[PDB]
């Protein structure tokens, strides 16, 4: 559960600035007091989880993060938010 | 004093809203 | 002769590389390191607990080793372990206990 | 080996059963409205956690239909209590809609009519030029929303016509 | 360094803390009570050797 929690950090930092929002801040923490290794979140409108790592995947995080993601389009889209990338920045 | 599983930790798990509610 | 033989047996069977917090807490492994030092240290004539405190203050201050666990250079009170080993040796000690054995009541 | 995922909503609470034989081990799905079971074979080997609501699973038998098998399962899950969503648009001079109760009023450059009509969809405009559909059937909608695509779709010259939000589009060269 | 960051800190690869003692009672107070034990059983024993001469 540290490892997994290296990389995640990483991809937060690491990735690039474009695809993700502008006000960004992601951090690391030693808590020695905690039960297991976590990976908090705050998503745009609302949303807010934890998820602990001495037990799971990189694999089966994303899913989640998906499940989420895919919600969130259905959500700002009915608010006319246009949350969508223009066709030519990635071609095959 | 060294890594033991936990047992009662699990936090709540977001409620997304109904289609009725929406 | 026989005590350092038997001791490498306990400390290889108690090689636990996890890591630790340092906590009331021990491991059943642990237990069965100190509870043979105690084994050891029960089973001693009087003249043998005077020399093994004059030991202690011949081996505190070499202190080969640094940790903010163990025995250590950096460890603040080692100066003071020259001057006195049994508190016996300090004849003003002899007045405190015969002093607060009179002020109990 | 491939392991695959079976991924499980929040809003669903599940259980899982054996037998004292041990020769039988099935699975049951349950919510305030639905409930569901399904079973495992001997040879299927199972993994579970609560921190993800995901199951993982080995095939002894090596069945390559297991992957058609979880986009059934996971979808027909996330069919309960959500839907699935699409969006379309178009670009054009003399091209509009119009839209009254679940029935789109398409005029684009044709002789003859092309009114669209949902049966059991969700239909709501969000400007001129983009319309969502909504329904908790994922293969009904394509068959919903490929058919407004069908009257006209991307030219290959110009990205003049309807399309989808997120798709494959083409471009080729054309009057320099 | 600008594009570095910490990942746990921890003693000799194995303890993450470290209490800060002052005090050296720990390790002579096995070796004290074991005289102040045992003297008290002489004083105890001694008489009970006179007393049958005495008695």
């Amino acid at each position: 559960g540290q490892n997994i929690a290296k990389q995640i950090f990483l991809k937060c930092k690491q990735a690039r600035p474009k695809y993700l929002q502008n006000d960004f801040n992601a951090t690391l923490v030693q808590d020695n007091e905690a039960p297991a290794s976590y990976f908090h979140a705050k998503f745009v409108n609302g949303y807010e989880q934890k998820w602990y790592l001495h037990k799971s995947t990189e694999e089966e995080i994303n899913r989640n993060l998906k499940y989420f993601n895919y919600q969130i389009e259905m959500e700002r889209n009915l608010q006319g938010h246009d949350d969508e990338y223009e066709d030519e920045e990635t071609q095959l | 004093s060294v890594w033991k599983n936990p047992t009662n930790y699990l936090p709540e798990k977001a409620k997304f809203p109904s289609p009725k509610e929406l | 002769k026989x005590f350092e033989r038997e001791w490498q047996k306990i400390q290889r069977e108690t090689e636990d590389k996890q890591r630790q917090a340092l906590d009331a807490e021990l491991t059943p492994a642990q237990k069965k390191r100190v509870e043979f030092i105690a084994d050891a240290f029960i089973e001693l004539n009087i003249m043998e607990i005077a020399y093994l405190n004059h030991t202690l203050k011949e081996r505190l201050i070499k202190t080969t080793g640094l940790s903010p666990l163990k025995v250590n250079i950096d460890w603040p009170s080692l100066k003071q372990l020259e001057n006195g080993s049994w508190p016996p040796a300090n004849p003003n000690w002899f007045l405190q206990q015969e002093a607060i054995a009179k002020l109990w009541p | 080996m491939k392991r695959n995922i079976l991924f499980i909503p929040f809003n669903i609470s599940y259980s899982y059963i054996e037998k004292n034989n041990n020769t039988v081990k099935f699975l049951y799905l349950y919510n305030n409205d639905y409930f569901f079971s399904i079973n495992f074979n001997e040879k299927q080997s199972i993994v579970i956690n609560e921190d993800t609501n995901t199951i993982v699973v080995e095939t002894r038998n090596f069945n390559n239909k297991i992957n058609l098998f979880n986009n059934e399962f996971n979808k027909f899950i996330y069919s309960w209590d959500n839907f699935f969503f699409n969006k379309i648009k178009f670009t054009g001079k003399g091209f509009k809609w119009k839209k009254k109760e679940t029935n789109l009023f398409l005029f684009f450059n044709r002789a003859h009519k092309c009114f669209f009509i949902g049966n059991n969809i969700i239909l709501k405009r969000l400007s001129k030029s983009k319309v969502i559909l909504l329904k908790n059937n994922y293969n009904h909608l394509i068959h919903d929303s490929i058919l407004v695509r069908t009257i006209r779709s991307n030219n290959i010259f110009t990205k003049r016509g309807l399309r989808f939000s997120r798709q494959i589009i083409l471009k080729k060269k054309g009057k320099t | 360094i600008i594009k570095f960051q910490k990942f746990l800190f921890i003693i000799d690869n194995k303890y993450v803390n470290s209490l800060i003692c002052d005090n050296l009672f720990d390790f002579f107070f096995i070796s004290i009570i074991l005289t102040n034990s045992l003297i008290l059983e002489f004083y105890k024993n001694i008489i009970l050797i006179n007393l049958i001469k005495i008695n």
